[PDB]
């Protein structure tokens, strides 16, 4: 439908598939690894093409399109 | 060797300037001596001072926070993990300055610019087997600042084993 599959390395060295839409909050692509892989959206820092993507934004606004490449890393040393 | 030949192939992927991730698989302390530090909300600046700081005690650490003031004064703004925090500097320091109050790696990427070091951060799962490295700064583990985290909140210092040196 209007969804689209992006990757994800994780810090655990795992690359991952997400279905995801354009228009999509980063917020909400936290939340969906969250439900794939349990790491808090707190917790999580999303980078693409070195840049760390911030919670306000869309996908889109990054011009993240049909398979993309992302990776996540997450915090270590503060409670989850 | 195999041992050094496994530290010297270690594969690191800059993920944002100046931060690297590398997964080797591998037992620390094959390779690492660890020395533990107390649990007590300090450990992520225990563990610091316990290899930076001479004749280190359980208040040597109060100097690495102190050193993280002063970084944090001239980085925190611009990390890209002290976004995560959501505080101003002056909130930051307050909070970060407090007794017991957990390190972490947004500390770690300030202190390897402050203190001019490479520190790397290797998450163990419970059974002491590496998940992930995460390394601050340009510099290779046989001169980085090792640090063992584990458990969410608790880090450790390691040393590299004599016969790896
Ligand atoms: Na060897």
């Amino acid at each position: 439908d209007d969804k689209m599959q992006i990757f994800v390395k994780t810090l655990t060295g795992k690359t991952i598939t997400l279905e995801v839409e354009p228009s999509d909050t980063i917020e909400n692509v936290k939340a969906k690894i969250q439900d794939k892989e349990g790491i808090p959206p707190d917790q999580q820092r999303l980078i693409f093409a070195g840049k760390q993507l911030e919670d306000g934004r869309t996908l889109s606004d990054y011009n993240i399109q049909k398979l993309s490449l992302l990776y996540l890393v997450w915090r270590l040393g503060v409670p989850w | 060797g195999p041992g050094m030949d496994f530290l010297r192939s270690l594969d690191w992927t800059q993920v944002i300037a100046g931060q690297y991730v590398s997964n080797p698989r591998f037992n620390i302390s094959d390779y690492f001596e660890i020395v533990r530090q107390p649990g007590d909300g300090n450990c992520f600046y225990h563990s610091i001072a316990e290899l930076t700081m001479p004749n280190k005690t359980d208040h040597s650490y109060h100097y690495i926070k102190r050193l993280t003031e002063s970084a944090a004064r001239k980085y925190y703004q611009e990390e890209p993990e002290a976004r995560l925090v959501g505080l101003s500097l002056e909130d930051y320091l307050k909070r970060m300055l407090s007794d017991n109050e957990w390190g972490s790696t947004l500390e770690a990427s300030m202190l390897a610019k402050e203190m001019g070091i490479t520190i790397i951060i290797w998450t163990v799962a419970a059974s002491d087997e590496v998940e992930a490295g995460i390394k601050f700064g340009d510099g290779d583990v046989f001169t980085a600042v090792n640090l063992l985290h584990s458990g969410q909140t608790h880090f450790d210092a390691l040393r590299i084993l004599p016969q790896f040196e």
